[PDB]
RNA sequence: UCUCCAGGCAUACGCGUAUAACAACUCGGAUAACCAUUGUUAGUUAAUCAGAAUAGGCAAUAAUCACACUAUAAAUUACCUAUAACUUCUCUGUUAACCCAACACCGGAAUGCCUAAAGGAAAGAUCCAAAAAGAUAAAAGGAACUCGGCAAACAAGAACCCCGCCUGUUUACCAAAAACAUCACCUCUAGCAUUACAAGUAUUAGAGGCACUGCCUGCCCAGUGAUCACUUGUUCCUAGGGACUAUGACGGCAAACGAGGGUCCAACUGUCUCUUAUCUUUAAUCAGUGAAAUUGACCUUUCAGUGAAGAGGCUGAAAUAUAAUAAUAAGACGAGAAGACCCUAUGGAGCUUAAAUUAUAUAACUUAUCUAUUAUAUAGUAUAAGUUUGAAAUUUCGGUUGGGGUGACC
RNA sequence: AACUAAUCCUAGCCCUAGCCCUACACAAAUAUAAUUAUACUAUUAUAUAAAUCAAAACAUUUAUCCUACUAAAAGUAUUGGAGAAAGAAAUUCGUAAGGAGCUAUAGAACUAGUACCGCAAGGGAAAGAUGAAAGACUAAUUAAAAGUAAGAACAAGCAAAGAUUAAACCUUGUACCUUUUGCAUAAUGAACUAACUAGAAAACUUCUAACUAAAAGAAUUACAGCUAGAAACCCCGAAACCAAACGAGCUACCUAAAAACAAUUUUAUGAAUCAACUCGUCUAUGUGGCAAAAUAGUGAGAAGAUUUUUAGGUAGAGGUGAAAAGCCU
């Protein structure tokens, strides 16, 4: 027997840098102040 | 000879076999469903 | 022997002692002898004497006797006319 | 080793193994395999004449919204049959008999859309 | 699953194509063992009832034309395609049928004997005693079920009364009443019994698989010491 | 572009996106390059390839170039009669280096066409040690080798014994045989139909044995007169009186064939005397990746002694800078496997019976029960009670005796 | 002066109490080879539970299993290879939300009947951890396990002890547990670390109290007794046996429908030579291998009792068997 080869998932930005993502721009719903 | 590979796939014998329809055929094939919906078993039959 | 029932939950008297044995009061237990009723043709007038009487127990076998009754089995029994009625109780006992 | 979990579809088992994917069916197998089209078998896309319709796909947000009242038998009822069956108990003209004239239909035999069971999609 | 391939309720003189068994029964376990492949064959539906008068016709002595002797898969004897009227039927055939011979299918009862030529079907009282007989019926009607194979020929050995005893070929006497019909002559392929096989791939053409490779009086008491 | 190798392309079955592009460089490929991996986006297009009205009547005449030709195993909806309807193209399969073997496994895998026009790469770099694996050559000799000509050979010819008739079949994974089957021969059982035997009928069917052919001889075949009478034999009635009695179960042998088991000769050879050289594999060194059994702890020496056949470790002598690399296999009673051997258990199980106990398995009878009849009587029988038969079922395998016959003994 | 690691608290769970239920949720699809819009072929549980086991074997028998109110009558009457054991009734009595439970190897198997394994019935996991805020950049805390690194070793020996100015030299010392026998230089088991992993009951006896010819909150015992408390008897491991399902996609045999066999010589063939194909004779290699039976050579059959393909059949008290007690994943 074995045990399964889960991939196991500052580091989400090479996680899509990586893969590439489309990072859709976000309207913020409370104004910066 | 080399074994292991008692497996021939046929999709006609696997459904004939193991197959909703056969199972439902005789009262002992209802009961191995009703075990297997207890059991909450993702697939009841083939 | 059966120590805990399955019903009942106690010990079991064990009636092959009861139907073989009679205890005394005072924790003796009388028996007859094996084979007084045997073969009494070819056995000697005397031997046949010592087979009819009735018999005590040794201090081991009334243990085992008291382990295979239950407390029924050992109470006082006030019978009118008891013919072990003096047999109950021991008396001029130092020991 | 076969795959019990996955869905059992056409492109799966031998070529004799065929089934729908859900399609509705426009017409008729006669023998010696020809396909017989229906043409009252085949839906027909009932489109409307939209020059000079006034209703955009939005709405204006000045526009106010209306507080919300789902429509019921008894709104329907007397919106459309109370006026004249009250019209028409003053005037005497009225009888359990007579209430096709008000709108009732008996049964809904013969009539092209049946209500129960219904017959035709949306 | 199995379906038994005799379910032809028609008579036809078209051959039929028949299903094998194997030696096995309807529960699919093997009831005879020895039977197994061979050739294909087709099943040629046989009449026994010799004398069955046409649909619509009288109940008398007719006549009838033989077509064609032929091999026959099914069985030890051969057949003979007869014609009659507007009817062709199988039938077995004697030891003697050839191609455009006539024979007779008589229900007379003959008061005294009836000259016997083989081929022809006659009840037994008709026939006189000692004459060669084949294709016997135990009952008025039922049809020919003994005397059947090739070459096996019986005797008339007595009439007495209504009754007649007939020496089936095992030499076993069996008594029928002498309306039965029964055909004169041998049944053909005398020489069946002549026929040799050879070579084990022969019998398993006639679906005939090989045999298995496995290789009673209680004394009484008086009678142990001496066993 | 060069060098070299030689099952490829389709379909079926199966698989289920591994297809293609891009971007990534963690995981996956037993390493890299690159991707078969990760993410994202795309894709396989069919009226021809492929898949998915009713009721009657009736059929003798194979295939093989189908002619000739014989044969034996005997062998593929049509055409008619009436009724009914009176212009139709939707749906689904379509990718790939692919599937079954835990793997990108030297294995398994049907058919058509074709045999290089299609498809591929045995060497990561280096070095040429031992031992090991493979190929080629051999002075002189030619089986002297060896259990045996095993293996090899510039050989592949000839014969003879034993067994089995022969082609066949078997212990998938240690036995391919002399065992099994086999035509031929032989014995036993069955006189019959609508699901096997069989849509058959004793020249048939089933069960089983066995080499065939020819050649041999045992049994058995009332006795004497002679188709005839007595004596026998068998029955009765009482030792008498009647009644009645007109051919084999065994051996001995036949060529052909055999991956059977023995044997010989010829030829041939590195089997051997007696080994050698070359090339490839492996090895070794460099780079990348990276297991397995095993392991009380070890700072892990030699000799004599002691000890249970036994000592690196105990007694007494002796030897002794420390760590690697590559080799050998004496030892660590070296490591592994479900190996062997005897004995034990009031542990199992398979098999056989003449073990014990049962046995509405089948078969039979008998008495009831229930019907028919009949003069009491013979028939049958949705059941009960017996008896007989025994397909089966359940359970067991006392003790003491270098170990096994019998005996015995308790 | 640190790597591998470690720390953690709540996700849920457990046993009771209480309580009949009326959760059975869009459209569409589905019993056809389920989840395929319409005809074809129609549809339907089960006769008595058995065995293991106990009787130290086993053969009648063997609590619960196979339920009918509590406490008492009572382990009494009875029943039983009168053995092991089994065991009543008449009759009397009876008005009611919590935790000296678990906290990620625990508690449910459960993050899930999933992944994965298996043709099928069926079997069946592992794991998570910042803070008030991540629209504060996802934290900290710990000579702390085995394992390593920092830092290879330096005549001599169960690795230590007595010591010593001195780490080693000198001296003393036959590893451990079980087991043999109360002995081993036998022999079994142990690579190491963390966690988990095996004595349980009140008949009699003893001890401590209450009341005492009586004791006990009904049913019991009593010629100093009676009542209450305290005090006790392990864990893991077969070959087997029985009941009900599931299996003939391997293999054995069969049914139906289909395929393949060149060239050469004989003849008119279970004939010959020899490919494809089927098989597996002999030797070597391999032996955790390419392979849970292969490779490379050498061989046997190769128009037939041949071989191969597809779908169907026979099922364990059984099937199949050219009998090898072979085959039935
Ligand atoms: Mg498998
Ligand atoms: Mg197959
Ligand atoms: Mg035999
Ligand atoms: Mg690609
Ligand atoms: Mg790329
Ligand atoms: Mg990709
Ligand atoms: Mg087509
Ligand atoms: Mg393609
Ligand atoms: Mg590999
Ligand atoms: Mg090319
Ligand atoms: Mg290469
Ligand atoms: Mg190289
Ligand atoms: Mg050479
Ligand atoms: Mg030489
Ligand atoms: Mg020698
Ligand atoms: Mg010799
Ligand atoms: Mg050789
Ligand atoms: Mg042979
Ligand atoms: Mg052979
Ligand atoms: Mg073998
Ligand atoms: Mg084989
Ligand atoms: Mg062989
Ligand atoms: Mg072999
Ligand atoms: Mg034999
Ligand atoms: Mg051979
Ligand atoms: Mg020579
Ligand atoms: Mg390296
Ligand atoms: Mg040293
Ligand atoms: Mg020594
Ligand atoms: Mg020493
Ligand atoms: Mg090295
Ligand atoms: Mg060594
Ligand atoms: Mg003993
Ligand atoms: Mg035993
Ligand atoms: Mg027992
Ligand atoms: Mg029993
Ligand atoms: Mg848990
Ligand atoms: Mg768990
Ligand atoms: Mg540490
Ligand atoms: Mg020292
Ligand atoms: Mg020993
Ligand atoms: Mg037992
Ligand atoms: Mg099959
Ligand atoms: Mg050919
Ligand atoms: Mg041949
Ligand atoms: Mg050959
Ligand atoms: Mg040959
Ligand atoms: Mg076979
Ligand atoms: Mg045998
Ligand atoms: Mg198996």
């Amino acid at each position: 027997r074995f045990r399964p080869p889960t991939p196991e998932p500052k580091e989400f930005l090479e996680y899509a840098r990586k893969a590439g993502l489309v990072i859709p721009q976000e309207r913020l719903e409370r104004p910066i102040h | 000879r080399a074994r292991g590979n008692e497996y021939q796939p046929s999709n006609i014998k696997r459904k004939h076999k193991h197959g909703w329809v056969r199972r439902l055929s005789t009262p002992a094939g209802v009961q191995v469903i009703l075990r297997r919906m207890l059991k909450g078993r993702k697939s009841l039959s083939h | 022997l059966t120590y805990c029932s399955t019903r009942k939950g106690k010990r079991k008297t064990v009636k092959s002692v009861v139907h073989r044995f009679l205890r005394l009061h005072s924790g003796l237990w009388l028996r007859r002898k094996a084979g007084y009723k045997k073969k009494l043709w070819k056995k000697s007038t005397a031997r046949k004497k010592r087979l009819r009487e009735f018999v005590f127990c040794s201090k081991t076998q009334s243990k085992l006797l008291d382990k295979m009754t239950t407390s029924f089995w050992k109470r006082r029994n006030w019978y009118a006319g008891d013919p072990y009625q003096m047999y109950h109780d021991r008396t001029n006992l130092r020991v | 080793g076969a795959d019990r979990m996955s869905k059992w579809t056409s492109k799966r088992g031998p070529r004799t193994f065929t089934k729908s994917r859900g399609a509705k069916k426009t017409g008729i197998y006669t023998s010696d395999r020809k396909f017989v089209q229906i043409k009252e078998m085949v839906p027909e896309f009932v489109v409307p004449d939209l020059t000079g319709f006034k209703l955009k796909p939005y709405v204006n947000y000045r526009a106010p919204a209306g507080i919300d009242t789902p429509l019921t038998a008894k709104a329907l009822f007397q919106e459309t049959v109370a006026p004249a069956i009250e019209k028409d108990f003053k005037e005497g003209t009225f009888d359990a008999n007579n209430l096709e004239k008000y709108g009732f239909e008996p049964t809904q035999e013969g009539k092209l859309f049946q209500l129960y069971p219904k017959n035709f999609p949306r | 699953k199995f379906v038994s391939w005799k379910s032809r309720t028609k008579y036809t003189v078209k051959p039929v194509k028949m299903r094998k068994s194997g030696g096995r029964d309807h529960t699919g376990r093997i009831r005879v063992h020895g039977i197994g492949g061979g050739h294909k064959q087709n099943y040629r539906m046989i009449d026994f009832l010799r004398f069955r008068p046409e649909k619509e016709k009288a109940p008398e002595p007719f006549e009838e034309k033989v077509v064609v002797v032929r091999y026959d898969p099914c069985r030890s004897a051969d057949i003979a395609l007869v014609a009659g009227g507007s009817r062709k039927r199988w039938i077995i055939a004697t030891e003697n049928m050839k191609a455009g011979d006539t024979i007779l299918n008589s229900n007379h009862i003959g008061r005294m004997a009836v000259a016997a030529q083989e081929g022809d079907a006659h009840p037994l009282g008709a026939l006189p005693v000692g004459t060669l007989i084949n294709n016997v019926e135990s009952e008025p009607g039922r049809g020919a079920q003994y005397i059947r194979a090739a070459g096996t020929c019986g005797v008339l050995l007595r009439k007495v009364n209504g009754t007649a005893i007939i020496q089936l070929p095992s030499k076993r006497q069996m008594q029928v009443l002498e309306s039965c019909t029964a055909t004169v002559g041998r049944v053909s392929n005398v020489n069946h019994n002549q026929r040799v096989i050879g070579k084990a791939g022969r019998n398993r053409w006639l679906g005939k698989r090989p045999n298995s490779g496995l290789w009673k009086i209680r004394p009484l008491p008086p009678m142990k010491s001496y066993v």
